[PDB]
RNA sequence: GAAUGUUACCGCAAUAGUAAUUGAACUUAGUACGAGAGGAACAGUUCAUUCGGAUAAUUGGUUUUUGCGGCUGUCUGAUCA
RNA sequence: CUGUCCCUAUCUA
C-alpha cells in the first residue's frame, strides 16, 4: 500500500539511528529511525533508508502524545548526493521525513519545505500533501 | 521560508522598493543592491552593518 | 536537455557534469565543477572573484550588455513549432553568434587600445 | 473473530497430532549420541529433546484453544446459534479436556526434566525419556474423541454464514414448504429452489441487497410449526434486530389450513411482537382481520411463484426498518455519442489499438499524429533544441526576422563609421 | 568469491582468443561472427527511453557508453577445420600471397635485425600456374565441416605506437562451407567495413583482458561481458560523427585535446552502452550475444539525443574549441 | 453522470490527471487503460494530451489551470512545454510560473471564474494567474487548511470541500464563490477530496472505492442531475 | 624453468572448477471465485534485495602534480625570488 | 564530536 511503483536504488545515507526533522505540521520535531522496512539484511550492514523509502521511526522530540510511540515514516529529504536519471547530481538542504499510517495517509494536514520528486512520484498521498516539490 | 524587507534593516543584527523616499536617499550614497538581498548566499555582513550605521547616522 | 548556467561561474552546465543543490526557497544551485560548489560552500561572494563571469561583467572587462544578448531571453510562452520558424531561428542564431563575436572583439580592442 | 471462524487451524486427530509432534521432535532436534559422550552432554541432549516435544504439544494445544471461540464469551446471538447446533456444555467440556491435556503435558515435561538431570547412566536417561514420550502419547491418545469432535465442529463452523445482527436486516419467516426461499431468490443473489418438500434448508441462508444506497441483507429461515433446525430459527428471530416477515400459503400447498397458520402466528406472537412484524400471504380471507389485530403487521396478499409483489415488498421492508457567471459546456460533448461497450461498432479506444498491436509491455503509445500543428506534413517532430552549445528554446520566437533586420541595420551603421579595423 | 572464475591466474596472452562462437545457420548469407578493435576511453550519453511499462517511458536518461576504435579489418587467409573424435582439427591453411608489414612484423620478435624474409618462398610458389592453392581450397571444401577466416587489425592506421597487428580467427555463420570459402576467396587482401558486421541497436558481448593489478595476483585475466547494446556506428571520414539528429553540431566524438592515454579517433568506431573488460589501448574482440537474445531492451532502438565530447582530461565546460572561444572571447595572446 | 475508475491500481485519480472544460491531461504508462477510460468518457469531444511534468506522473498536482489557460511549474522541461503547446489549441494559454510553491495543483484551486491560492504565494504569481486565466483570485484557507487545491475541488457548477470544514468556513467560501458548497468525502472517507477525484462542468471522475452515497452527494452538490 | 632439429605464429580439447539468487509493479484485476466481506493464476513486460566480474563516462573520497595562490615565523644587508 | 562502525579508499617515511 502507498507505493506506486518499483524501488529505484538511489544512494542511501540514512542508516538506523539517524535523526531527521519532521517536515509536517503534525507537531513532531524530529524522527528517530529504528529500522528500515524492505531493506536487505547484509553481513553487519546497518539498514539504510533513502528518499521515498518507508521506515519505522519514533518521535524523539515534540508533543508528549507522539513521544515514545512508533509509526511508519516516509523520507522526504536525504541531504546526500545521489544520481537522478536527469543527468545532474543533487542533494537536499538537510535530512527530513514525515509520519503517516501504512496506507500513506499523512498525519499532518500539509507538508512543509521541498519534497523529493522520487518520493512524490512514488507516494501520491505525499504529493497531495506537498506544496513545494523540488 | 524566511523573507523580510531588508529595507527596514535600519530599525534593527539578529538577521545576520524604490518608491519610498528613504530608500531613494539611501541609494544615493556611494554604497549599495548588488548583494544586500543575497544574505544567505554571502564576511560581507560587515558591509551591511556599516551601511546600516551610515543610514542611522543620516536619519 | 538543457545547458544550464552555473550559479557561481555562469559557465554552461552540460548534462551529467557538475552538481546541484536544493534550497528551501525551491531554487536550485548548479555548479559546473567541484571547485564552484566548494567555493559556494564557503559562502564566498561570486562578485569578488577575479575569474567569475559576474565579476568581469561588473568590473567592465567584458561587454556587460549588448543587443545580441536579448535574443537569449528565457521565453516561458511556447510556440507552435513551425519548420520555417525553426530554420529562420537557426540561421538567426548563427548570424547573431557571429555578430556577438565581432562585437566582443571590438569591445576588447576598445578596452585595449591606449597601451602606448 | 466474530463473523465466520474459517481461520481456525485444522484439529489433527490424536493419532495425527501425536505423529506430527513426534516427527517434529525427531527431525528438528539431533538424535546422535554415544555412551562414551559426556554424561552432562547426554543429559542436556535428552532434556532438550523432551522440552522440545513438550513445547510442541503446548503450542498445538494453545493454538487449538485460541482459534476456537469460547461460546460463552461470544455475542449472545452467535452463542445461542452455536448452542442450538452444538450442545454448549459438551463443547465447554471438550475445550476443558484439551486444557487439561495441555496442563498434564506441561506437568509431565517439568517433572521428567527435573528428574532427568539426575540420571546416572545413558540407559536410565533413555528410559526416562521413553516414559515421558509414552505419557505424552497416552495423554494425546485419550483425547481421540474430543479431538475428532473439535475437528468436525471446525470443519462445519467455517461454512456458517457471516450474520451481522447489528445491521438493519429483514428476516423471512413463516411455515415450511411455503416457498419462503423463492422470495429470497428474487430479492437477492441467494440460490435455493422451491423444492416442494418442506425442510430443504437445514441452515440459514443470507443474501445482500441495497435500497436507497443503504446496506441491507435478508436472512431466510426453515420455518416454525422443537428441533435443532426449528430451534435455531427462534434465537435468530429473537436476538436479531431484523424485522420478521411471516409467510402464509393461501392454497392447498403444504396442507396446513389458514386457521392453523393464523393460530401458530398468534401463539408465536409474544416472541416477535417487538420486531416490527409483517405478514406476506403467499370467509377464507375473513380470518386475516384477526391477524391484523396487531397494529404493526401488514397483509401482503401475493404468491411467491413470481415477482408479482417482491419488488414492492423489498422497498416496504426497508421503509419499515427505517421507521423503527454560468457553467460552460462545449457543444462537442453534448453531440458526441456515448461509448457503448457492447456495440462492436463502438469507437476503437486505445485499449483496442494496444490489443491489436500486442501486450501492454511491448506497445508504446505514440504521441505523434495526435498533437495539432500548422502543417501535418512534418508531424514527425525532430526539434534539435541544441546548436553549438546554445539553447534554441531560448531563441525560438516568431517575427524574429524584424529583429534580425534591425541587427543588420545596426551592423551596417556601425561598419560605415569604421568601428572595426 | 566465485569458484567458477578460478584459477585467477595470468591470462595466456593479451588477445583473449574466443572460446565459443554463435550458432552456425548454414543457410544464411556468408558473414563474419566477430570483429577486432581497441578500447578508446569512455563517454557519457543522454538519450530518450522508448520502453513501455517502465516509469521512465518517454523520458531522457543519462548513460555511459564505451568507445572502441575499429579500423577496417583486412582478411589475409582462411582456416579449414575438420571434425574428429578429438574435436575440431585444422587440416591446412592458406594465405593471400601478400601480407602487410604489420603482420610480417608480428612474425618476428626482432624486426629491425631480421632479414624480413617472412613469406618470400611461399609467395614465389604462389605465383605458379595454380595447382598449389586450388588444391588446398578443394581439400578444405571437401573435408572441412567448419571454416574460420584469419584477419588482422590495421595498427598502422591506429593512433597507437604498437605498430604490430594481432592475428585472429573469425567463424563464418552463413552459407555452406563451400560458399564460405568461395566468399573468402573474393575477400583475400580486401577490407571489411565495421558497419557490415554490426548495426545500430544490435547487442554484442565483448571479450578482453582486464586491467592488471600485480600482487594482491589480481587483474590481467580474461573476462566476458554479455548483453551490451550498440548505440551508434561511425566512420573516420564521416565528419560530425558525434552530431546526433538533435545536436546536429559539426563536432567529432573525440574529446577536446584527445582521449586520456589514447590518441584521436580518425577511423571507424563502435559505441556500446556500459563498460567493457580491459582498459584504453587494449585490443578487444566483439561477438554478438552467442544466441538469439533479442529481448525488448535489445529490440528497442536507441535514438541518441546528445553525445558528450568535452575535454575528458580534468574537467570541461565546452564540447568544442569554438564554444570555448565564444564563451571566453578574445584573449591577450589572441591579439 | 459521474464515472468511477482506478489508475494503475490506485485511487488518486486527480493526482495522475487533470480535467478541465476544454482539455484533459493524463500521465504516461504502458497500461493505457486510464487513457482508454478517458476516451470512452470524452473521446474526440475534447483533446486528450499525454504529458509528464519534470518526468513526474503527478501532473495533476504539479499543474493547475482552467479552460482559458494552463500553468506549469518551473521544473517542467522545455520539451514538455513544446509538446503541450502542440497538443493544446491556441485558445488555451500556456504560461510557465516561477514560484517557490511549485505544487500548482495543490497550491492553486482554480475554476473558470474564480480561483483560490496559498496566501504565501507572491503577488506577481497571483497577478499572472489572474491575467492568464482571467479569473478572480482570493487568498483563503478552508477551516485552517493551507493546501486548498488538494483539499478543495471547485467547478462552475459547485465545489467540494474537505470534511473537516467548519460550517462558518463553508458559508464564507460559498459567499465568496456564490456556488453551493457542502462538506463531503471521497474514496470511501478519504479526506483528500481534491486528489482522489476530478470534476468539470459536465464530467466527474472519482476513485472506484467511492461509495454510492458519496457519488450521489458529489452529483447533487455539483448539480449534475 | 631445460626437454622432444631449431625459432615464431594460429589453433582443437581429455581434464579440474563453475553461478547466479529471491522478491515486486502493471494490462491480465476488480476477472474467475463469492450472498456479501474480500479476492487468484498462466502467457507478457518492467523493476528490485544479496552475491560475483569489470569501468571511471558524471559525482563522492584521496595529493611529495607540490601545480598554483595566500598565511605565522626566521635567513640571504632588503624587494624580485 | 569523532572513520569505532555501516565501508572502506587514499598519501607520506
Amino acid at each position: 500500500n502507498g507505493a506506486q511503483g518499483t524501488k529505484f536504488r538511489i544512494s542511501l545515507g540514512l542508516p538506523v539511528g539517524a535523526i531527521m526533522n519532521c517536515a509536517d505540521n503534525s507537531g513532531a520535531r524530529n524522527l528517530y529511525i529504528i529500522a528500515v522496512k524492505g531493506s536487505g539484511s547484509r553481513l553487519n550492514r546497518l539498514p539504510a533508508a533513502s528518499l521515498g523509502d518507508m521506515v519505522m521511526a519514533t518521535v524523539k522530540k515534540g508533543k508528549p502524545e507522539l513521544r515514545k510511540k512508533v509509526m511508519p515514516a516516509i523520507v522526504v529529504r536525504q541531504a546526500k548526493s545521489w544520481r537522478r536519471r536527469d543527468g545532474v547530481f543533487l542533494y537536499f538542504e538537510d535530512n527530513a521525513g514525515v509520519i503517516a499510517n501504512p496506507k500513506g495517509e499523512m498525519k499532518g494536514s500539509a507538508i512543509t519545505g521541498p519534497v523529493g520528486k522520487e518520493c512524490a512520484d512514488l507516494w501520491p498521498r505525499v504529493a497531495s500533501n506537498s506544496g513545494v516539490v523540488v | 521560508y524566511h523573507e523580510t524587507s531588508i529595507l527596514d534593516f535600519v530599525r534593527t543584527i539578529s538577521m545576520l522598493d524604490e518608491n519610498d523616499h528613504e530608500w531613494k536617499i539611501l541609494k544615493k550614497l556611494k554604497q549599495t543592491r548588488s548583494c544586500i538581498e543575497d544574505l544567505k548566499v554571502l564576511k560581507d555582513f560587515k558591509m551591511i552593518l556599516r551601511w546600516r550605521k551610515i543610514a542611522r547616522e543620516i536619519l | 536537455m538543457r545547458i544550464y548556467q552555473c550559479h557561481f561561474c555562469s559557465s554552461p552546465c552540460y548534462p551529467g557534469h557538475g552538481i546541484m543543490f536544493v534550497r528551501n526557497d525551491a531554487k536550485e544551485f548548479r555548479f559546473c565543477r567541484s571547485k564552484c560548489h566548494k567555493a559556494f560552500k564557503q559562502r564566498r561572494n561570486p562578485r569578488k572573484l577575479k575569474w567569475t563571469k559576474a565579476f568581469r561583467k561588473a568590473a567592465g572587462k567584458e561587454l556587460a550588455v549588448d543587443s545580441t544578448l536579448t535574443f537569449a531571453q528565457r521565453r516561458n510562452v511556447p510556440v507552435r513549432y513551425n519548420r520555417e520558424l525553426v530554420a529562420t531561428t537557426l540561421k538567426a542564431m548563427a548570424r547573431i553568434e557571429e555578430i556577438r563575436q565581432k562585437r566582443e572583439r571590438a569591445f576588447y580592442k576598445n578596452r585595449m587600445r591606449g597601451n602606448k | 473473530m466474530q463473523l465466520s471462524w474459517k481461520d481456525i487451524p485444522t484439529v489433527a486427530p490424536a493419532n495425527d497430532l501425536l505423529d506430527i509432534v513426534l516427527n517434529r521432535t525427531q527431525r528438528k532436534t539431533p538424535t546422535v549420541i554415544r555412551p562414551g559422550f559426556k554424561i552432562t552432554r547426554i543429559r542436556a541432549f535428552y532434556m532438550r529433546k523432551v522440552k522440545y516435544t513438550g513445547e510442541g504439544f503446548v503450542e498445538k494445544f494453545e493454538d487449538i484453544l485460541k482459534g476456537f471461540p469460547n461460546i460463552n464469551d461470544v455475542h449472545p446471538f452467535h452463542r445461542d446459534l452455536m448452542d442450538t447446533l452444538y450442545e454448549k456444555n459438551h463443547y465447554k467440556i471438550s475445550l476443558a479436556a484439551i486444557s487439561r491435556a495441555k496442563s498434564l503435558v506441561e506437568q509431565v515435561a517439568r517433572d521428567y526434566v527435573r528428574l532427568l538431570k539426575f540420571g546416572q547412566s545413558l540407559f536410565q536417561c533413555k528410559q526416562l525419556k521413553r516414559a515421558a514420550l509414552g505419557r505424552m502419547a497416552t495423554i494425546v491418545k485419550k483425547l481421540r474423541d474430543p479431538l475428532a469432535y473439535l475437528e468436525q465442529v471446525r470443519q462445519h463452523i467455517g461454512r456458517l454464514p457471516s450474520i451481522d445482527p447489528n445491521t438493519r436486516t429483514l428476516l423471512i419467516c413463516g411455515y415450511p414448504n411455503v416457498g419462503k426461499s423463492s422470495f429470497l431468490r428474487c430479492i437477492t443473489k441467494s440460490d435455493v429452489d422451491v423444492q416442494p418438500y418442506a425442510f430443504t434448508t437445514k441452515s440459514l441462508y443470507v443474501g445482500h441487497f441495497d435500497y436507497k444506497y443503504l446496506r441491507f441483507q435478508a436472512i431466510d429461515t426453515p420455518g416454525i410449526l422443537m428441533n435443532n433446525i426449528e430451534m435455531q430459527s427462534i434465537y435468530a428471530i429473537a436476538h436479531l434486530r431484523s424485522c420478521v416477515l411471516y409467510f402464509m400459503d393461501l392454497s392447498e400447498q403444504c396442507g396446513f389450513t389458514i386457521e392453523a397458520q393464523v393460530k401458530l402466528f398468534h401463539s408465536i406472537k409474544p416472541l416477535f411482537a417487538n420486531k416490527s412484524v409483517m405478514v406476506v400471504i403467499n370467509e377464507r380471507a375473513q380470518l386475516l382481520e384477526s391477524v391484523k389485530e396487531v397494529p404493526g403487521v401488514e397483509i401482503m396478499t401475493s404468491s411467491c411463484q413470481l415477482e408479482e409483489n417482491v419488488m414492492e415488498v423489498r422497498n416496504k421492508a426497508c421503509e419499515k426498518l427505517l421507521a423503527s457567471r454560468t457553467p460552460f459546456i462545449p457543444e462537442s460533448v453534448k453531440n458526441l455519442k456515448k461509448y457503448d461497450p457492447e456495440d462492436p461498432n463502438r469507437r476503437k479506444l486505445a485499449r483496442d489499438i494496444e490489443a491489436e498491436n500486442g501486450g501492454a509491455g511491448v506497445f508504446n503509445v505514440n504521441l505523434k499524429d495526435k498533437y495539432l500543428l500548422e502543417d501535418d506534413e512534418w508531424k514527425n517532430d525532430i526539434m534539435p533544441e541544441i546548436l553549438d552549445g546554445k539553447n534554441v528554446y531560448d531563441f525560438l520566437d516568431p517575427e524574429i526576422a524584424a529583429k534580425l533586420q534591425a541587427l543588420e541595420e545596426e551592423e551596417e551603421k556601425l561598419e560605415n563609421e569604421g568601428f572595426y579595423n | 568469491g566465485h569458484l567458477g572464475f578460478l584459477p585467477r591466474k595470468r591470462a595466456a596472452s593479451i588477445r583473449a582468443r574466443v572460446k565459443a562462437f554463435p550458432k552456425d545457420d548454414r543457410s544464411k548469407p556468408v558473414a563474419l561472427t566477430s570483429f577486432l578493435g581497441y578500447k578508446a576511453g569512455m563517454t557519457t550519453i543522454v538519450r530518450d527511453l522508448d520502453r513501455p511499462g517502465s516509469k521512465f517511458h518517454k523520458r531522457e536518461v543519462v548513460e555511459a557508453v564505451t568507445v572502441v576504435d575499429t579500423p577496417p579489418v583486412v582478411v589475409v587467409g582462411v582456416v579449414g577445420y575438420v571434425e574428429t573424435p578429438r574435436g575440431l582439427r585444422s587440416l591446412t591453411t592458406v594465405w593471400a600471397e601478400h601480407l602487410s608489414d604489420e603482420v610480417k612484423r608480428r612474425f618476428y620478435k626482432n624486426w629491425y635485425k631480421s632479414k624480413k624474409k617472412a613469406f618470400t618462398k611461399y609467395s614465389a610458389k604462389y605465383a605458379q600456374d595454380g595447382a598449389g592453392i586450388e588444391r588446398e581450397l578443394a581439400r578444405i571444401k571437401k573435408y572441412a565441416s567448419v571454416v574460420r577466416v584469419l584477419v588482422h587489425t590495421q595498427i598502422r592506421k591506429t593512433p597507437l605506437a604498437q605498430k604490430k597487428a594481432h592475428l585472429a580467427e573469425i567463424q563464418l555463420n552463413g552459407g555452406s562451407i563451400s560458399e564460405k570459402v568461395d566468399w573468402a576467396r573474393e575477400h583475400f587482401e580486401k577490407t571489411v567495413a565495421v558497419d557490415s558486421v554490426f548495426e545500430q541497436n544490435e547487442m554484442i558481448d565483448a571479450i578482453a583482458v582486464t586491467k592488471g593489478h600485480g600482487f594482491e595476483q589480481r587483474g590481467y585475466h580474461s573476462r566476458t561481458s554479455i548483453n551490451h547494446k550498440i548505440y551508434r556506428v561511425g566512420k573516420g571520414d564521416d565528419e560530425a560523427n558525434g552530431a546526433t539528429s538533435f545536436d546536429r553540431t559539426k563536432k567529432t566524438i573525440t574529446p577536446m585535446g584527445g582521449f586520456v592515454h589514447y590518441g584521436e579517433i580518425k577511423n571507424d568506431f563502435i559505441m556500446v552502452k556500459g563498460c567493457i573488460p580491459g582498459n584504453r589501448k587494449r585490443i578487444v574482440t566483439l561477438r554478438k550475444s552467442l544466441y538469439t537474445n533479442t529481448s525488448r531492451k535489445a529490440l528497442e532502438e536507441v535514438s541518441l539525443k546528445w553525445i558528450d565530447t568535452a575535454s575528458k582530461f580534468g574537467k570541461g565546460r565546452f564540447q568544442t574549441p569554438a564554444e570555448k572561444h565564444a564563451f571566453m572571447g578574445t584573449l591577450k595572446k589572441d591579439l | 453522470m459521474a464515472t468511477r475508475t482506478q489508475f494503475e491500481n490506485s485511487n488518486e485519480i486527480g493526482v495522475f490527471s487533470k480535467l478541465t472544460n476544454t482539455y484533459c491531461l493524463v500521465a504516461v504508462g504502458g497500461s493505457e487503460n486510464f487513457y482508454s477510460a478517458f476516451e470512452a468518457e470524452l473521446g474526440d469531444a475534447i483533446p486528450i494530451v499525454h504529458t509528464t511534468i519534470a518526468g513526474t506522473r503527478i501532473i495533476g498536482r504539479m499543474t493547475a489551470g482552467n479552460r482559458r489557460g494552463l500553468l506549469v511549474p518551473t521544473q517542467t522541461t522545455d520539451q514538455e512545454l513544446q509538446h503541450l503547446r502542440n497538443s493544446l489549441p491556441d485558445s488555451v494559454k500556456i504560461q510557465r510560473v516561477e514560484e517557490r510553491l511549485s505544487a500548482l495543483g495543490n497550491v492553486i484551486c482554480c475554476n473558470d471564474y474564480v480561483a483560490l491560492v496559498h496566501p504565501d504565494i507572491d503577488r506577481e504569481t497571483e497577478e499572472l494567474i489572474s491575467d492568464v486565466l482571467g479569473v478572480e483570485v482570493f487568498r483563503q484557507t478552508i477551516s485552517g487548511n493551507i493546501l486548498v487545491g488538494s483539499y478543495c475541488s471547485l467547478s462552475n457548477q459547485g465545489g467540494l470541500v474537505h470534511p473537516q470544514t467548519s460550517v462558518q468556513d463553508q458559508e464564507e467560501l460559498s459567499s465568496l464563490l456564490q456556488v453551493p458548497l457542502v462538506a463531503g468525502t471521497v474514496n470511501r472517507g478519504s479526506s483528500v477530496v481534491g486528489a482522489g477525484m476530478v470534476v468539470n462542468d459536465y464530467l466527474a471522475v472519482t476513485g472506484l472505492d467511492t461509495t454510492a452515497p458519496e457519488l450521489s452527494v458529489i452529483e447533487s452538490i455539483f448539480r449534475l442531475q
